[PDB]
């Protein structure tokens, strides 16, 4: 027969989601237990990144012992070269940290005509401080006050005592390095049992729906 | 280190009625082997339309009706290419062609425009 629709991987979810969470609070979306959708698709106008480290994307169409994660965030255009193996900076260190030996796919976007307003758009945010960096896939979320300096905060804002979380100003009129873009990583989990959904790579007559 | 997912299409051009053309399908980051790919095209009024399309890890093609016996998809795993071959050209063959693989989404290139006179 076909699938229920609650069977279809949701990529498209993915994709054209309607917010994405500020990279500080990346967002991961398992993707398990489905079969493609044929209705979904994007093309080289879509991204302006598509990258997978020592994987094929065709990886993404097997399930069967794999569960696929999405992480998703908006950053600036300048810190995209982050979202990679081997990078340091506000991104790599304190938000959104790939491992040297990633396997997987990076895809990223402009996003100015959605995530950028007349006045800036404050909502997305990022943290600035942190007493170490991230190891790979961590996620903080906490809102501590940084201490800079050597004086103790006792929770009070001040010289060398900051907030960790800061906004980003996205402006239309920003130059490219500083618009938004939405960014999508796509890892792998191996998994020990069989999936309840799944499909085989070699084709099994999917493709007949296109024709209909 | 990376490898760019892309897709390239070429080929298009202008042509009369009754002509032939070939289109090509540069592939980068995956083996076209490994993939169903296809082909679509965008006409100036109309929504997407699938034309043709090659089975993962086989040789199976499908075709849509307004095409068959006109056109053949077909696979060059040694050059990553995909190719549309399209015999005696009808001008509301008139689209933008894609070439496309499916990879959980299906991820297509940039386009080919194909005029028919
Ligand atoms: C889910 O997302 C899909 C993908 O969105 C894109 O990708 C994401 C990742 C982001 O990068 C987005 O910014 C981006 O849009 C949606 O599909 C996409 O929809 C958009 C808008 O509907 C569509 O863009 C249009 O494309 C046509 C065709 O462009 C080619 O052809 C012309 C000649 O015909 C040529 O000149 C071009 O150079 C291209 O080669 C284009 O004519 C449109 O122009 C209009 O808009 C622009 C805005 O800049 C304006 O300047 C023009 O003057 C004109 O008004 C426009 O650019 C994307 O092509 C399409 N992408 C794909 C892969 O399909 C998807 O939207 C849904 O499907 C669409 C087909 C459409 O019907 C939408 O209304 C639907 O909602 C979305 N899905 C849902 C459910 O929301």
């Amino acid at each position: 027969g076909s699938p229920n629709i609650t069977n279809l991987c949701p990529f498209g979810e993915v994709f054209n989601a309607t917010r994405f969470a500020s990279v500080y609070a990346w967002n991961r979306k398992r993707i398990s237990n489905c079969v493609a959708d044929y209705s979904v698709l994007y093309n080289s106008a879509s991204f302006s990144t598509f990258k997978c480290y020592g994987v094929s994307p065709t990886k993404l169409n097997d399930l069967c012992f794999t569960n696929v994660y999405a992480d998703s965030f908006v950053i600036r255009g300048d810190e995209v070269r982050q979202i990679a193996p081997g990078q340091t900076g506000k991104i790599a260190d304190y938000n959104y940290k790939l491992p040297d030996d990633f396997t997987g796919c990076v895809i990223a976007w402009n996003s100015n005509n959605l995530d950028s307003k007349v006045g800036g758009n404050y909502n997305y945010l990022y943290r600035l401080f942190r007493k170490s960096n991230l190891k790979p896939f961590e996620r903080d979320i906490s809102t501590e006050i940084y201490q800079a300096g050597s004086t103790p905060c006792n929770g009070v804002e001040g010289f060398n005592c900051y907030f960790p979380l800061q906004s980003y100003g996205f402006q239309p009129t920003n130059g490219v390095g500083y618009q938004p873009y939405r960014v999508v990583v796509l890892s792998f989990e191996l998994l020990h049992a069989p999936a309840t959904v799944c499909g085989p790579k070699k084709s099994t007559g999917t493709l007949e729906v296109l024709f209909q | 280190s990376s490898s760019q997912v892309q897709l390239v299409e070429s080929g298009g051009g202008l042509v009369q009625a009754g002509g032939s053309l070939r289109l090509s399908c540069a592939a980068s980051g995956f083996p076209v082997w490994q993939g169903e790919m296809a082909w679509y095209r965008q006409a100036p009024g109309k929504e997407r339309e699938w034309v043709a399309a090659i089975s993962s890890m086989g040789y199976k093609t499908y075709y849509a009706d307004s095409v068959k016996g006109r056109f053949t998809i077909s696979r060059d795993n040694a050059k990553n290419t995909v190719y549309l071959q399209m015999n005696s050209l009808k001008p509301e063959d008139t689209a933008v062609y894609y070439c496309a693989v499916m990879v959980g989404f299906w991820y297509a290139g940039q386009g080919t425009q194909v005029t028919v006179s």
